């Protein structure tokens, strides 16, 4: 999946 | 049981607490004279760092429940009153004086210590409530949960930037006070540098679930124990409501805190070591520079331990 650099921390929710 | 037995040793601490502060009204002054408030506080402050510390070490290195100590540690609350009532006598009994400047120093001391361990705790309860929320926000309705975060993080920002605004209204002034001017300046770059760590794609990549959320609400604490720091100068030419929110987070940190035969879920020794350590600082939030050094050495060390925190796993 393609986590990335956000605020937040390390997600991938916004681009799943 | 774990969770029971911790809430009831807090709240039984908290209810002496109040004890100690209710004995503080003038009110009360008549009575105690009759055998001051700050005499009396001292004297029961001594009584619970004393009872607790003899717990503390009853409960050393408590292997199993079978063994009787995990036992009277689930119950026997009877004698643990009753031990309680009869050191809060025998108190009293101890001459005052120099033995009051020396528990002073005492109290000092574990209310140092009790700050580092609350910040460890409020460092990792930050940690999880991140966490917990980014994966909830991750599972559902992405915007939503974004929208919380955001505005949480940029209130608490808010509220850190007006008060440090206040601060520089305050207790600052060009033409002197260099020393205010210095600790908000120091504890300022080094609050901004820990939220700029917290954007390192290295440390995410080593900390996947870091955010800027519990970087916000460390930067705020600081600054309130900075406001706390000055609060007590008795320059007034320098220099409540600061103690009561000390006593409020007190009480949260605690509570979270606290939030069986193979083994203990717990030390238990040492749980009751920082209800020891959680009574020496209500003693010294109840009552000059070296108070101004033990804050600002509190601040820096939390700082510390965030950047700690931080980086010491890509070590």
């Amino acid at each position: 999946f393609y986590s990335r650099y956000s605020w937040y921390g390390y997600s991938y929710g916004w681009s799943r | 049981n774990s969770t029971v037995t911790r809430l009831i040793y807090a709240f039984i601490l908290l209810l002496s607490t109040v004890v100690s502060y209710i004995m503080q009204r003038k009110e009360m002054e008549t009575y105690l004279k009759k055998i001051v408030g700050y005499k009396a506080v001292y004297r029961i402050s001594f009584a619970m760092a004393i009872f607790f510390f003899v717990f503390s070490l009853l409960m050393f290195k408590v292997k199993t429940s079978k063994d009787l100590r995990a036992a009277v540690h689930n119950g026997f609350w009877f004698f643990k009153i009753a031990a309680l009532i009869g050191i809060m006598v025998g108190s009293f009994y101890i001459p005052g004086g120099y033995f009051s400047s020396v528990w002073f120093v005492v109290g000092m001391i574990g209310a140092a210590l009790f700050i580092l361990i609350q910040l460890v705790l409020l460092v990792d309860f930050a940690h999880s409530w991140n966490e917990s929320w980014v994966n909830r926000m991750e599972e559902g309705n992405p915007r939503l949960w974004y929208a919380a975060l955001l505005s949480f993080t940029s209130a608490f920002y808010i509220l850190s930037i007006i008060c440090v605004g206040l601060l520089y209204t305050y207790y600052t002034k060009p033409d002197g006070c260099t020393e205010n001017k210095f600790f908000i300046s120091i504890n300022l770059i080094l609050c901004v540098v820990a939220s700029i760590i917290s954007i390192h794609p290295k440390i995410q990549e080593h900390q996947p679930r870091s955010g800027l959320l519990q970087s916000s609400l460390i930067t705020l604490y600081t600054m309130y124990l900075t406001w706390s720091a000055m609060s007590n100068e008795p320059d007034r030419s320098c220099n409540d409501s600061d103690n009561f929110i000390g006593l409020f987070v007190f009480v949260l940190c605690l509570l979270y805190s606290s939030i069986e035969k193979e083994g203990v879920q717990y030390s238990y020794s040492l749980f009751h070591l920082m209800l020891c350590l959680a009574s020496l600082y209500i003693m010294m939030t109840l009552t000059k520079w070296p108070a101004v050094w033990v804050k600002i050495s509190s601040s820096w060390v939390c700082l510390l331990l965030y950047v700690w925190t931080l980086v010491a796993p890509l070590v």
